[PDB]
């Protein structure tokens, strides 16, 4: 056995983003990277890629009264169809 | 034992260094052979063909269209053991699933349409949800 | 940049069992594919050559493209 190019040891691939969209809490673009205006004013534990980021019961991970803001634009909140939170 | 017929037909193409298209047509002739079988003989012919397709001597870029062709006769074919063998199929697509991904998409279109029209709504949406379609 | 490739069965097991550990860990980014980690695996395959001549990523991929067929056109 002198060539058929059988298997040497090999090295591989990874990430780490997240298993969510999440699109930066679209209601504005003080990002989900960002503590936005209203939710730098509110600011739960929120970080430079999840200021609010998840496939939640909303899944519209929208900032506190930014999510409230685009619930203001429609109190039925079809954003991802959960009420602003 | 047209099981065995196709079996050694393919055991000797295992022993072949044929080219891409040429050896492809060899396996295709053996395929369409097994296709034109009839019953339980044709069933274990399916069994053994895919047992053939398992190897890497069977290339992935071989088994792509070879089992695509194995498949596209199956819409024409009975429904009971078609469900049966889509089950066993997918269970044996388990190993290199991404090698099978689009083909599986179609298998399960068929299979879930079966359960749908069999009103096996459980196993229908259930076994649909088996797939990572875009998540593959 | 990455494209189609052989990916023998252990590479399957690598991505998948890593995803076992890792979907356990994290999901949304996962065992993606990235060629430029690739290098050459051409070693004591069965060679009159005693030779292990590793190659770069797509060196590896395209030599993979030319393994058994002892000659191959464009
Ligand atoms: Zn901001
Ligand atoms: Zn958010
Ligand atoms: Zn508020």
């Amino acid at each position: 056995k002198k060539k058929r190019f059988e298997v040497k040891k090999w090295n591989a691939v990874a990430l780490w983003a997240w298993d969510i969209v999440v699109d930066n809490c679209a209601i504005c673009r003080n990002h989900i990277m960002d503590l936005c205006i209203e939710c730098q004013a509110n600011q739960a534990s929120a970080t430079s890629e999840e200021c609010t980021v998840a496939w939640g019961v909303c899944n519209h991970a929208f900032h506190f009264h930014c999510i409230s803001r685009w619930l203001k634009t429609r109190q039925v909140c079809p954003l991802d169809n959960r009420e602003w939170e | 034992r047209m099981a065995a017929a196709v079996r050694q037909d393919l055991a000797q193409l295992m022993n072949s260094s044929g080219s891409h298209k040429d050896l492809a047509g060899k396996y295709r002739q053996i395929l369409e052979k097994a296709i034109q079988l009839s019953g339980a003989e044709q069933l274990e012919a399916l069994k053994a063909f895919v047992e053939a397709m398992v190897n890497e001597n069977v290339s992935l870029v071989i088994s792509r269209q070879l089992l695509t062709d194995f498949c596209t006769h199956l819409p024409n074919l009975p429904d009971s053991t078609a469900k049966e063998i889509y089950h066993f199929t997918l269970e044996k697509i388990q190993p290199r699933v991404i090698s099978f991904e689009e083909q599986v998409a179609s298998i399960r279109q068929h299979l879930a349409s079966i359960y749908e029209k069999e009103e096996d709504w459980r196993n229908a949406a259930q076994v649909l949800v088996g797939i990572p379609l875009e998540t593959g | 940049p990455s494209s189609t490739f052989a990916i023998p069965q252990e590479l399957e097991k690598s991505v998948q069992m890593f995803e076992l550990f890792y979907s356990q860990h994290f999901s949304g980014r996962k065992l993606t594919w990235l060629h430029y980690l690739c290098t050459g695996e051409v070693k004591m395959n069965y060679l009159g050559k005693p030779y292990v001549a590793m190659v770069t990523t797509y060196q590896m991929a395209v030599l993979l493209a030319f393994n058994n067929s002892e000659t191959v056109s464009y």
